[PDB]
Order: structure tokens, then sequence, then C-alpha cells
RNA sequence: AGGACCGAACCGACUAAUGUUGAAAAAUUAGCGGAUGACUUGUGGCUGGGGGUGAAAGGCCAAUCAAACCGGGAGAUAGCU
RNA sequence: CACAGGUGGUCAGGUAGAGAAUACCAAGGCGCUUGAGAGAACUCGGGUGAAGGAACUAGGCAAAAUGGUGCCGUAACUUC
RNA sequence: AAUUCCUUGUCGGGUAAGUUCCGACCUGCACGAAUGGCGUAAUGAUGGCCAGGCUGUCUCCACCCGAGACUCAGUGAAAUU
RNA sequence: GAUGUCGGCUCAUCACAUCCUGGGGCUGAAGUAGGUCCCAAGGGUAUGGCUGUUCGCCAUUUAAAGUGGUACGCGAGCUGGGUUUAGAACGUCGUGAGACAGUUCGGUCCCUAUCUGCCGUGGGCGCUGGAGAACUGAGGGGGGCUGCUCCUAGUACGAGAGGACCGGAGUGGACGCAUCACUGGUGUUCGGGUUGUCAUGCCAAUGGCACUGCCCGGUAGCUAAAUGCGGAAGAGAUAAGUGCUGAAAGCAUCUAAGCACGAAACUUGCCCCGAGAUGAGUUCUCCCUGACCCUUUAAGGGUCCUGAAGGAACGUUGAAGACGACGACGUUGAUAGGCCGGGUGUGUAAGCGCAGCGAUGCGUUGAGCUAACCGGUACUAAUGAACCGUGAGGCUUAACCU
């Protein structure tokens, strides 16, 4: 009700950037190891975005060293450092989970250009 | 339990006899009598025989 | 499974006190047209609360 | 378990429940008052009503919306004719539902269900 | 010590500042207003009766309207007792605030379990299905056997069976205590409590401790 | 979440390309294995002049699993693979030299630490 | 060409489930085998009981078969209940 | 039995399809002689299922899977 | 061995582990040459074993859609005692 | 004139002759680790290969993979591999029909629960005027498992190798309870793609049917694999055991008098049910303060008048629910629907314009639609009434006012 939402307005971010499913993301998340503290970039296509207030997630599928990796991210958890979009992708679909079969070529998408 | 137990009084006794030797771990077993009690003696004569014979390759070796 | 005796009447009754239909408590009263109704209900004559809803 | 779920089953599949309310939505725009079971009106207002809302404002669009609603054009015409001008300004209801006693076949519970305006 | 009364408002979550996430219960704790305090003289054991919330005057009966008029307090939705150590003392008429809990780590929270009407054994007692294939007839949920042959020739007293479950008082404790609002009534507790949104809670400190 | 007859790939050089889960160690009815649990695994396929040969028994700690870890913030990491690094049985101390793909974090002990230190990456 | 191949009608009946006071005194549903042949089917005929017929299971001979059914000997006999 | 059984012959539209298969229709005929609700366990008949993938079990039972046309290509063995 | 009691014979293969399977051995309780011996391509709703694929068979069950079960109106059995 | 049987499955329950965890004695007990006996039954006490198997062997685990009873527990719970009919064959016996505690392939597992029992859920009356709540707790049930790492401490011990007791912290396995914030499943009630066909006169746009036709996503709800929590600490009395003081028996002696320790066992402590606890308890509050007549004359029956507190019924309903029941609400109202706004999901509707020969693309456009969600809103339906429930509540004896 007001309450959880008056809860969850004063923690939500204010400058979480715009990115729809197949742009190309950059996200820059704080690793803690002994004692220092630093970025690590995670960069990958955005195949799902989950928009639900505070509790929003998205999906960001690489391919790290041969290996596909998918991380989901809590949006406005203070562990992600930072978002930026490298790249506008051109699907029609909300969730590409279809991307999960596919490598190469066959996983390309198409530049959203405007 | 013997194996291939036949009506109801052979799937319910216990006939069929295993001796296990534990200094050796040379087992013998035997069910082809309908006595509990004939088994064992035959099963005894076997695991003799085979301690015997066990002995008996020590000495041909 | 079946019964190892007959049931008695007695026990035939004693189950069949729960039975028992309830009349309903009491009837409404329209305040136009003076028929008893179901509470809630239209009249016989298509009346509700005072009001001809039903023509005929 | 059926916590905070929303539409009665009334027996039937999911096909036969959306057939049955199209055509029972069709004879209430046509008559302006039916006789049912009262759970079927009681989510006939839930199929019903919606139309006379879209009805409100005409457009080719919502024409289209309400025949695919309800495959009719008579029912259409009628609707964004004259149940939307009535109804203009009526925020909701546009039904009622009177009780109207027991079926005599099968001791089902009846009720008219009827434009408000009429 | 007392505890109070809350209402169960819903489950979010709180980022703490070292990037993790805690979920929390919201319970929605308004004053307690003390309508009774039973003693050893007159009653023969200490406790305090609160109520909260507030009740249409037109469904409080008289015989509760003149119970709370007795207090001094206005009706509200229910009353609940707690029972008092020897040190505590409270009066009739005295407002209790969810700063009762400004100090305490962690805290037992009662409430009535979500219903699952009649359940099978299955779900109410983990039973494991017997085979869903390899000749199974009509008997892939039901509990199997209840019982051993001539002797005891019964079923004893306690057997696992299907029926109501849920709908029943359960108590969570040791939960955490993760924030306490006064200004907005309050209480944010670490984990899930029994219950459904908007259901009646009733927050103790921690007796395990 | 790795159980019995699970079969893995192989993240290191040691010679095996496909093992089997044959017991999640660390507990009596323990069911399913994460990344940085222990295994018993039998090797199935294995390159023919690898330091380890087809049939062998051994242990091995799982680092990749398509089920994933869990972050403290709620996050969650997916591979596409289950895989796993073959462990002595005794020594329990990697046999390969080098380690391919990606690593979690949750391999940071003193146990793991030639994992982490020879991992291309770690998430 | 084919006791050839795939596959409907057609003929069958290998598996499972359901049913078992059944919808049914042998079935339904999903599959399954043959499907130009030693095939299948309509109508009519012939073989009769220690007899028929049987690519043989003691199978079939009107829901009856190591000797059909009906009537008779007959109130067989029953140291048995 | 107003019984999900059995019962020979004849007729043979459209679209797709090799087809008398199959899907949807025409001519024509029907909604199957108890209904109304509710939306527990459990039974039946289905749909989907994270990670695993025969570990199930007497047994991969059941289910899942494969499935067309054209072309490329196709092993031991063989009575060719 | 559709044959072997002892017997889960022994050795090899396959498996992490194999009373089953496959190859041998010969000590054939109790094989053997038209109540045929030993092979054998093709065939088989034939028996056993193995693998890939596939999966709710299973770890370990969850949710959903229908028909019953439940309530109301009408009609209205049964075994058993 | 019928008590179905091996193994498995599901579900168990008890014994202790204890497998692990707990406590102790002796040791040919340095430590670690054992041996053996005594006390202790609270909890716990594998997955697979082979086989119909029980058993057993084997592989790999575990703190441990206990021994038993229960019709060798459990087929009106399941299975049907073994066994156990009718088919067939091998070996063997017989001249043969046939037979084999020889083998081999195939081969119908019915029952709608009357009673007891058990799991849940109601109705009636009672509890002595009626009613609404909050309690108390007699009693009953649940729960009770354990690993590993680190500190103590490389300390005690030991020649070394190795390596503690006691105490403390952390983190796991299995189990249980709750919950859906997250991660997921589902989501035939939301959006979209698409195949065949039919229809809406046609185009365009839709609808029907094909398992939701096939699919791709997905709200709410439910849910696990998801994530919170739990087992305790403490107390009392003890078991085996250890003692102090102490005679009988000038010594000795844990015992006879007296006194102190002593375990996952017992009684509590924790959670839940619980006054039908008929021994029906307690507390708070609310309501009812008329007349008359008879009889067999009393805890009697009428007659009129009166009808309270409250309840029930009805209706709108609910994360409550098989039906009951329980909860919310009924106009002095947000109970349900609708409506409005938001959110969420889907993914840029239609129509129009432009480009293209055309499929199609682009602009209008993150457009259109959007279930169960959130915040509001009396537009619709929750009707005035009526119904049940009474009129001061027995006797005896005390105490106090009187
Ligand atoms: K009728
Ligand atoms: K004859
Ligand atoms: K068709
Ligand atoms: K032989
Ligand atoms: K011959
Ligand atoms: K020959
Ligand atoms: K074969
Ligand atoms: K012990
Ligand atoms: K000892
Ligand atoms: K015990
Ligand atoms: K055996
Ligand atoms: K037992
Ligand atoms: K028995
Ligand atoms: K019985
Ligand atoms: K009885
Ligand atoms: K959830
Ligand atoms: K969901
Ligand atoms: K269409
Ligand atoms: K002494
Ligand atoms: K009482
Ligand atoms: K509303
Ligand atoms: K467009
Ligand atoms: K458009
Ligand atoms: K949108
Ligand atoms: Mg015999
Ligand atoms: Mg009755
Ligand atoms: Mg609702
Ligand atoms: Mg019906
Ligand atoms: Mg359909
Ligand atoms: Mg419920
Ligand atoms: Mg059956
Ligand atoms: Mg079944
Ligand atoms: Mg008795
Ligand atoms: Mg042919
Ligand atoms: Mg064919
Ligand atoms: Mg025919
Ligand atoms: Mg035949
Ligand atoms: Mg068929
Ligand atoms: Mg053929
Ligand atoms: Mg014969
Ligand atoms: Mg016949
Ligand atoms: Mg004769
Ligand atoms: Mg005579
Ligand atoms: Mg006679
Ligand atoms: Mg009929
Ligand atoms: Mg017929
Ligand atoms: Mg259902
Ligand atoms: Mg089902
Ligand atoms: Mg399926
Ligand atoms: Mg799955
Ligand atoms: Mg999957
Ligand atoms: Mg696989
Ligand atoms: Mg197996
Ligand atoms: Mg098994
Ligand atoms: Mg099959
Ligand atoms: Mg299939
Ligand atoms: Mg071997
Ligand atoms: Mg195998
Ligand atoms: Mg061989
Ligand atoms: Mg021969
Ligand atoms: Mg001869
Ligand atoms: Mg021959
Ligand atoms: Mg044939
Ligand atoms: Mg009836
Ligand atoms: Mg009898
Ligand atoms: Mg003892
Ligand atoms: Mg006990
Ligand atoms: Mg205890
Ligand atoms: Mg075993
Ligand atoms: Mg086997
Ligand atoms: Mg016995
Ligand atoms: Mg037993
Ligand atoms: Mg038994
Ligand atoms: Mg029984
Ligand atoms: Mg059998
Ligand atoms: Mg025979
Ligand atoms: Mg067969
Ligand atoms: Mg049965
Ligand atoms: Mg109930
Ligand atoms: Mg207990
Ligand atoms: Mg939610
Ligand atoms: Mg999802
Ligand atoms: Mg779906
Ligand atoms: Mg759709
Ligand atoms: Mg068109
Ligand atoms: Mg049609
Ligand atoms: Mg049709
Ligand atoms: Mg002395
Ligand atoms: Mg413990
Ligand atoms: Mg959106
Ligand atoms: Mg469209």
């Amino acid at each position: 009700s007001n309450i959880i939402k008056q809860l969850e307005q004063e923690q939500m971010k204010q400058d979480v950037p715009s990115f729809r499913p197949g742009d190309t993301v950059e996200v820059k998340v704080w690793v803690v190891e002994g004692s220092k503290k630093r970025l690590q970039a995670f960069e990958g296509v955005v195949i799902a975005i989950r928009n639900r207030g505070l509790h929003s997630a998205f999906t960001v599928r690489k391919i790290s060293n041969g290996e596909g990796v998918e991380r989901v991210f809590q949006t406005h958890s203070p562990v992600v450092d930072s978002i930026s979009v490298k790249r506008r992708g051109a699907v029609r679909k909300a969730k590409l989970y279809y991307l999960r079969e596919r490598t190469g070529k066959a996983a390309r998408i198409k530049e959203r250009l405007n | 339990r013997t194996s291939g137990a036949g009506g109801q009084h052979v799937n319910r006794t216990e006939s069929a006899v295993r001796i296990t030797h534990i200094p050796t771990g040379i087992v013998t077993q035997c069910q082809n009598d309908r006595s509990q009690h004939k088994n064992k003696d035959q099963a005894m004569k076997q695991m003799k025989a085979k301690l015997y014979e066990l002995e008996m390759q020590k000495k041909n070796a | 499974a079946v019964q190892q005796n007959k049931p008695t009447r007695s026990k035939r009754g004693m189950r069949r006190s729960h039975d028992a239909l309830t009349a309903v408590t009491s009837l409404s009263v329209d305040k136009t047209s003076g028929e008893k109704h179901l509470r809630h209900h239209i009249t016989a004559d298509g009346y509700y609360r005072g009001r001809k809803v039903i023509a005929k | 378990m059926r916590h905070r779920k929303s539409g009665r089953q009334l027996n039937r599949n999911s096909s036969h429940r959306q057939a049955m309310f199209r055509n029972m939505a069709g004879s209430l725009v046509r008559h302006e008052i039916i006789k049912t079971t009262l759970p079927k009106a009681k989510e006939l207002r839930r199929v019903v009503e919606p139309l006379i809302t879209l009805a409100k404002t005409d457009s080719v669009a919502n024409r289209r919306l309400a025949f695919a609603r309800t495959r009719d054009n008579e029912i259409v015409a009628k609707l964004f004719n004259e149940l939307g001008p009535r109804f203009a300004s009526r925020a909701g209801g546009y039904t009622r539902i009177l009780k109207c006693g027991f079926r005599a076949g099968d001791n089902a519970p009846m009720a008219y269900i009827e434009l408000v305006d009429r | 010590m007392i505890g109070l009364v809350g209402k169960k408002v819903g489950m979010t979550r709180i980022f703490t500042e070292d990037g993790v996430s805690i979920p929390v219960t919201v319970i929605e704790v308004e004053a307690n207003r003390v309508t009774q305090v039973k003693d050893l003289a007159n009653d023969g054991y200490r406790a305090i009766q609160v109520t909260t919330g507030a009740k249409k005057a037109n469904r409080v009966t008289k015989p509760e309207a003149g119970h709370f008029a007795k207090a001094g307090v206005e009706a509200g939705r229910g009353l609940w007792e707690f029972r008092l150590a020897e040190g505590e003392e409270f009066t009739v008429g005295q407002s209790i605030s969810v700063e009762l809990f400004a100090d305490v780590k962690k805290v037992d929270v009662t409430g009535t379990s979500k219903g699952k009407g009649f359940a099978g054994t299955v779900k109410r007692w983990n039973f494991r299905t017997q085979d869903a294939t390899h000749g199974n007839s009509l008997s892939h949920r039901v509990p199997g056997s209840i019982g051993q042959n001539q002797t005891p020739g019964k079923v004893f007293k306690g057997k696992k069976m299907a029926g109501q479950m849920g709908n029943e008082r359960v108590t969570v404790q040791s939960l955490d205590v993760v924030r306490v609002d006064a200004e907005r009534n309050l209480l944010l507790v670490k984990g899930a409590v029994p219950g459904a949104t908007g259901s009646d809670l009733i927050v103790k400190p921690a007796v395990k401790a | 979440m790795i159980q019995e007859q699970t079969m893995l790939n192989v993240a290191d050089n040691s010679g095996a390309r496909r093992v089997m889960c044959i017991k999640v160690l660390g507990g009596s009815h323990r069911r399913y294995a994460g990344v940085g649990d222990i295994i018993k695994i039998t090797i199935k396929e294995a390159i023919p002049r690898g330091k380890v040969k087809k049939g062998d028994v051994l242990k091995a700690v799982v680092v990749r699993t398509k089920k994933g870890v869990r972050r403290p913030d709620g996050s969650v990491i997916r591979f596409d693979g289950n895989a796993c690094v073959l462990l002595n049985n005794n020594s329990e101390q990697p046999i390969g030299t080098r380690i391919f793909g990606p690593v979690t974090r949750e391999l940071r002990s003193e146990k793991f630490m030639k994992i982490i230190s020879l991992a291309p990456e770690v998430l």
C-alpha cells in the first residue's frame, strides 16, 4: 500500500538510464576482495527486464572466455554502481530468451538506428 | 530364504545357510536340502574342505 | 464394505435428527403493493421495494 | 485453494464460457432486460459493462473492438448509437440485478438483469 | 517484557550500504491503549489488556462499548492480553507505542497462518507420493498403510492424515528487528511472519535470546 | 545443483572431457552440490595423453552451474553448463595446470586459491 | 512379378490405463499387426455328441464342452454334511 | 435396457492434401432425457515445468522423443 | 547351453560397483546328429544385455485446464444383516 | 460353508539385547585412537551395481548406516518380478499318460465403509436469569539430530611422529514451521507471432475450429529449487558412577543416621490445543424493576401487556471455506461489481500518409490492448421491516450490613 510504496520510494535510485531489451550495456559493480574495493565491468546484451519498482531487475548475457554467462542485476542494488548503454539493439520481444540457443553470427542483433 | 522358493512354506522358511570364515574371508553356502540343519552340516563340511584345500594349495605352492 | 449387523430404527432416527428442514424465518411486505415476498426478491406482482420493476 | 482468484468456472470450459457470455451480452443489449441464473448475471456484469464503457467513445477502432467482443453488427450499432449516449454521464453500474425466486425445473436461483435506464 | 499488536502490511527489502538485501516484513504498530489491568488480588495474575485501531460505532455492541467506556478509551478492533513481569506496571487508559521496541534486538511474531483448507497427506505432512506409473492403481497420492495387522487392530491417536491445514495460530521466534519507525508506526522485522496481508500480529520480545 | 548421475564438463587441462557425479560429499542424504562444493566423480571421456584416464575415480570441485549462484543483494549468476575442476582423492588439490572459463567468487577460500589464481576471470 | 514395401477402409488383438454391483456377462481410450492374400466378407448348403470339426489350444460345436442341450430311467446312489 | 458393442450393399460436394488419411466446411442432420452451484482432499483425462536426466523399476512400464518431400550420403554381413 | 546341481564355476570385456549380458575354457550333475547336429542373410507386437536421443520414471514434487467427488432441487439402487 | 503369500512401495508403532550422539568404571588407558563392561531409547540411524530376491558381495558416502516385535506390521492402501492353474520347450525319469526343493519364455490382483478406530469439521443440550468479550490452566500434543572449520593451542602429553580434555565462535547436512521481498515454476481468465480452413457481402480488420491448433512472453494467486526462523540455554529430581562426614565392627567403610555432586533419559523451561476440567473455573461489561386469573396450590398453570441486551435470518462478500463454521460489510456504507487513475505484462494496435512493382518497411507511436494488483470513487446491489431471545432470576446455612 502507501506505506510500502513510501518505504520503497525512499530507497529507489534516481539516475537509472533508459535501456531496452537487446541493448548492449556495461554494468560496473562493486567487487570487494579482502579489504580492497574496486569496480568490475560486466558487458553484454540485455535479454530481460523486470519492471517492479524497487524490485526491478534486468538480465545481461555475455560470452566470457568461451562460456555463456547470464547475470541478473537488481537495478536499485547499491552493488550495481553504474549502468551505461553502449549500443541500442532493435528487437521485437520483451524477453530475448531465444538467444540462449544461438551463437556467433546467429546471435547478432540489429542496431536500433534512431 | 532359498532362491526359487516354491510354496508358502518354502517362501517363509529360512533354509539356505551361508558360512563365512572371518580370518580368511572364504564363504561356503548350501541350500539344496529342505532342512536348515542338513544345509548347515553340508556347508560346514564344505568350509572344512575349503580350509584344508587352502592349506593344500599353500603346500603345493 | 458392508454392515455386519443390521442398524436399528433408533440409529436411523438418530442419523436423521439433522435432516429437518428450516422454514423461512419471516416474509417481507412490499411497501407499495403490500404483498409478502422473500426478502431481497421481487414480489409475484413484479414489485421490489415499492417500485414496479418488471411489467407483467 | 483459490485465494484472490476471479471468474466463475460455471461448470464449463473456457471457450464455452466465452461463447455463452458473448451470446448473453448480445441478448442483454438487444432486449435491455433478461432472466438468467444469479451467478450468470453476476458474471455477465463484468462482460457487458465494459462493452458500454467502450461504446462511450465512438471511433472505428472501438467499433472493431466491440465487434470482436460481440460479433454482431446490430449489437455494435445499438451500443454505439444508443447505449453510449444514454450512459454517457453515468460512471459505471449500467446494469442492475433483481433476484426473482427459483427455477421450476431445477430449483436454480434466478435473477433479472437489466439496464438501469430501461 | 510485554508485546504489541500490529497489522501485517506486506513484505519489502532494505538495501544496506554494503550491498546486502534484507527481506523485511512491515508491521504497522499503531498505539495500543490499555483497557484493563489485571492483578493478583482481583484476577490472580498480572496482565494488561490492550486494544488497537478503530471500530464502527454501530458495530460496537453495548457490552463492548461499556467495557471500553469504563477504561475511557476509544473502541478498537479487538482485545489482547499480555502477561506482566513483576517489574512492569501500567495504568488503564495508558497508550503504548512502537517505541517500546526501540532497544529490542529480536522479536517473536505470532499470527494466524494462511488457510489451505482441507489438505491431503502429501501437502500437509510431506508424505511421499507412490509411483506415478509401473502399474499403480488409483493410489498415487493416497496415504498408504495406516496401521499394523490384528495387533493392535486399531489406528493410533495422532496418526498423520488428511484434514484442515493452516488457519491456525503460529509463532515465529527470534526475528531481527531491522527498523523501528516511531513516526510512521512501523516495525520492520527480518524475514517472513505468519498470516496474510492485513492480518493481526502479536509482536513480543524474543523469549529465547 | 549437481546430483548423482549428473554429467559435467571439465574446466581444467587434466585431460578429462566429461565426468559423472557419483556422490555429493559432505553429509548424510545430501542431495545437491553447488558452486564451491566437492563431489566424487568418475571420468567418462578423456584425451589420449592426459594426466587422468577414463574410468578413474577422484574428486572434483564444482565451479560453474546452470542453476547458478546467488549474491547477498539478490543477484544471480548463471552459466550455460555445469563444469568442475578435478582434484586428488587425498590432497584435494587441482590436478591440471590451467583453468578454462570463468569462475565465481564462491571459491575465494584458502582451499581453492590455486583455482582462483589460475582462473581467466572471476565473477 | 511378389503368401513384396508404406498406409486408410477392412480383418485382427501386442502394451498400458480406465472400467470390475461396468456404458459392456470381454468393452472404451491411446498406441499396435496384416492390409492382392494360406486375405476378407454377404447369402444358402453339409458334417451331430464318444460324434463332428480342429495350420492342434483339449480349441470350437447357440454367453454351456476332458464329452452339448432337452426329455426320460429317476425319488440313480450318497458308510457324507 | 431409449445399452459407448455387433450389423451387408449403394451415393461420394469445397479448400488444403498422394489419399475414401487429416483439419475446416457444403447439402443435410444433430447438442447425445436430469439440472443449478461451488471451485477442498482424493480419483480420472489432459497442459506446462528450474536443475538433473533412468539415479525409477523385475523391466525405460508409461511418458517424452522421432515423423514429410527432394537431394547428398550410407557399415558389418549377405542366400547378391 | 531354453540343457551346468555344485554355481554368483574360473578367466577376459563392458560398469565406480555387473547373481544378468558378451567371448572363452571343459570339470557335459544330466549336449549330440531328421522326437535331427552345427551354422545362417532376411524376417519377428519373440527372450536377454548395451548405447545415443528423449523425457515428471525418478531426486521431489508444483501449478493449471476439464470430468467426478462436495452443496441444492428431482428420481432413486446394491451387496450384507 | 476360504485367516490371501515372498520381496518391493507408502505409512508406521513399540522393545532394548544402544549403531551414532550423552554419562561413567577398568584398561596390557602417555596423547590421538581404541578395547571391554555399566547407565541411558530424546533425537538420528545412506545412495547405488548384480539379482524377483530376503540375504549377500561390491562401489562410494555418513556421526552412525543398530538388533528385534508388530499375522516375519502393512494387497477392503499400491505392486505383482518370485511363487501358484490352464500354453510351450530343454535336461532328466517313465513303455506311456505324465512328472521334477530342475530350468526356461507367456500368463484377469474385486469390493460405493454399516460399526470400532483415526484425521478434520458442525449441530444439540448442559454449565441454574439472559448476553458480549477477555482469560486461567487441569490436562493433551509437538519439538529434542548432528558434521566440519577456527580460537584455546601446535598448548597438555610424547623421544619423535603425532596431538588433546575443559571452554568459546563460525559455518553446513538432514528435518520441521512460516512466507512469497528476491530467484524461479505455473499462470487454457493478459499481450503477441503463426499454419490450415470457414464465416462476418468483399478489401482491410476480426471471430470460430483444429490438444490453449501450434508457439513465444507474462499479472495476481498458489508454489520450491527460493529465504527467514527452530532444535537450545537455564532449573529441579535422578541413573551408572564419584565423594564428605560416619559407626555397626576401637580399624576400615559413599550409608546404617546426616551431607554433596552426577546424563541427549524424567519434571519443567520453548511452540500449539485446551473449562463437556459435568471438579463445566475466573475477570470485565451490557440488558430486562407490568397487571390479572385459576388449580391438585407449587421451582404450578394460565391471561393480557411487554419483546430488552443480544442473536439469528437475509443480502454484498473474504488470502475463510467440501457443507457447516470463522471474518468483513449492509446507505449514518468502500462489502462486491462497475468506473476512474496508476502499475504490470505484451511489444509500436487500428486507420491514415509516405517509400516500394510487390512481399513489406517507415511515420503517426513505446502505440494499442491489458485478469485476479495498488489508490480512489456510491454508479449498481447490499430495504423499512419482520423473526428468536423476556419482564430482576430456587432452597439451606453462614458472614456482614441489618
Ligand atoms: K425437473
Ligand atoms: K457325449
Ligand atoms: K475433420
Ligand atoms: K544337461
Ligand atoms: K521320432
Ligand atoms: K538342417
Ligand atoms: K532379436
Ligand atoms: K555411547
Ligand atoms: K570407555
Ligand atoms: K535412543
Ligand atoms: K542368495
Ligand atoms: K521395525
Ligand atoms: K499372516
Ligand atoms: K482385511
Ligand atoms: K463394532
Ligand atoms: K515469488
Ligand atoms: K508468479
Ligand atoms: K483465422
Ligand atoms: K571416609
Ligand atoms: K465454562
Ligand atoms: K469498488
Ligand atoms: K507501423
Ligand atoms: K499503426
Ligand atoms: K504499453
Ligand atoms: Mg513342486
Ligand atoms: Mg443426513
Ligand atoms: Mg477478490
Ligand atoms: Mg454438474
Ligand atoms: Mg479451442
Ligand atoms: Mg484459504
Ligand atoms: Mg485394474
Ligand atoms: Mg493412475
Ligand atoms: Mg482390544
Ligand atoms: Mg504384403
Ligand atoms: Mg502396412
Ligand atoms: Mg464388418
Ligand atoms: Mg483370433
Ligand atoms: Mg483400438
Ligand atoms: Mg510387415
Ligand atoms: Mg494340455
Ligand atoms: Mg460357447
Ligand atoms: Mg462319458
Ligand atoms: Mg432305477
Ligand atoms: Mg436325489
Ligand atoms: Mg438416451
Ligand atoms: Mg446403440
Ligand atoms: Mg479440479
Ligand atoms: Mg492429474
Ligand atoms: Mg506433457
Ligand atoms: Mg523438468
Ligand atoms: Mg530445462
Ligand atoms: Mg541428456
Ligand atoms: Mg537401476
Ligand atoms: Mg533403486
Ligand atoms: Mg513404451
Ligand atoms: Mg507421445
Ligand atoms: Mg566377470
Ligand atoms: Mg545400466
Ligand atoms: Mg557366455
Ligand atoms: Mg535334444
Ligand atoms: Mg533321432
Ligand atoms: Mg530344429
Ligand atoms: Mg507374423
Ligand atoms: Mg440429491
Ligand atoms: Mg464364515
Ligand atoms: Mg541398557
Ligand atoms: Mg520415553
Ligand atoms: Mg526432556
Ligand atoms: Mg543394497
Ligand atoms: Mg536389475
Ligand atoms: Mg516370529
Ligand atoms: Mg518385517
Ligand atoms: Mg508379513
Ligand atoms: Mg489388510
Ligand atoms: Mg508372475
Ligand atoms: Mg502345461
Ligand atoms: Mg504377452
Ligand atoms: Mg486392489
Ligand atoms: Mg472449517
Ligand atoms: Mg512428546
Ligand atoms: Mg507480489
Ligand atoms: Mg517467470
Ligand atoms: Mg504458458
Ligand atoms: Mg491469445
Ligand atoms: Mg482478407
Ligand atoms: Mg464453426
Ligand atoms: Mg467442425
Ligand atoms: Mg571411622
Ligand atoms: Mg543437541
Ligand atoms: Mg511497460
Ligand atoms: Mg492483431
